[PDB]
Order: structure tokens, then C-alpha cells, then sequence
């Protein structure tokens, strides 16, 4: 029912709101994201040099 | 000596500096000179305080 | 059986070790590995200029 087109006639907006947040700073971490991690079961490790 | 669940410090891990030159272990590599006792072998004397 | 979960709860570790020698000084020597050997089996060789 169209009848004003000013501010309640389509009720139910979405705010002007998105599905997305932005960190205006940067706080990533590349290196620990690309340096990958290996699973140990154990606890007697052993390397050699 | 195995009880005291408490009375533990938590945890520690070895870091960057700890395997490279741990030369004194004061609690925080202190980087006033330990340039190296003798390194007498070869070299790999990566520590210095950059003068 | 899981009792104490501190030392001795799970016996037979690894000691924290793995399996790779860290030379901490560069040894290598590619310049060798490079240059490909050649067999010779007798002893009266010769070559041309």
C-alpha cells in the first residue's frame, strides 16, 4: 500500500546496515599464517644437526 | 618434590633468542656486549651490540 | 589410566625430540656438487687442445 514514500512506507529496512566489519587498522600477522605448524603426540622430540 | 599443584611458576617456552645465542639466561637476553667467551672452533658469533 | 596428567602420566615421551641436524654454520659446498665427475679406468689418458 503505497501512500507516502517518505519514511514508514516500506517498513522493515535493513538500517543501511552490510555483512561486513572493518578493522580500520591494519592487525594482521602474515608470517605466523604462513609459517605452518606440525602436530607432535609425543613428548620425547628429537632433532638432529 | 612431584605435589604443590599450585606453587608452579605456568610455563615457558624457548624463543628466538634462547636458540640463537642464550648467552647468559638473565631472565630477558641482556644485550650489553656478550659478544662470545671463546668461540674457539669456528665462528657463528651473531650476537653484538652493534656499535 | 589416567591419574595425574603433571609427569608421569604418559611415559615413554619422545624427550622433545626431532628428527633433522641444524648445522648452525653454513658447511656446504655446491660448487663440487655441481660439477659433475667423470670416470676413467686405465691410466694413459689424453686430451687435445
Amino acid at each position: 500500500n503505497p501512500t507516502l514514500f517518505v519514511s514508514y512506507d516500506q517498513n522493515g529496512k535493513k538500517l543501511s546496515f552490510a555483512n561486513w566489519i572493518s578493522v580500520l587498522s591494519p592487525q594482521d600477522t602474515p608470517f605466523v599464517s604462513m609459517t605452518g605448524k606440525e602436530s607432535i603426540n609425543q613428548t620425547i622430540f628429537s632433532w638432529q644437526t | 618434590v612431584a605435589g604443590l599443584n599450585d606453587t608452579h611458576a605456568a610455563r615457558k617456552t624457548g624463543a628466538f633468542q634462547f636458540l640463537c645465542a642464550h648467552g647468559g639466561l638473565a631472565g630477558g637476553v641482556v644485550d650489553k656486549t656478550k659478544n662470545g667467551p671463546a668461540d674457539p672452533d669456528t665462528g657463528a658469533v651473531t650476537v653484538k651490540v652493534a656499535q
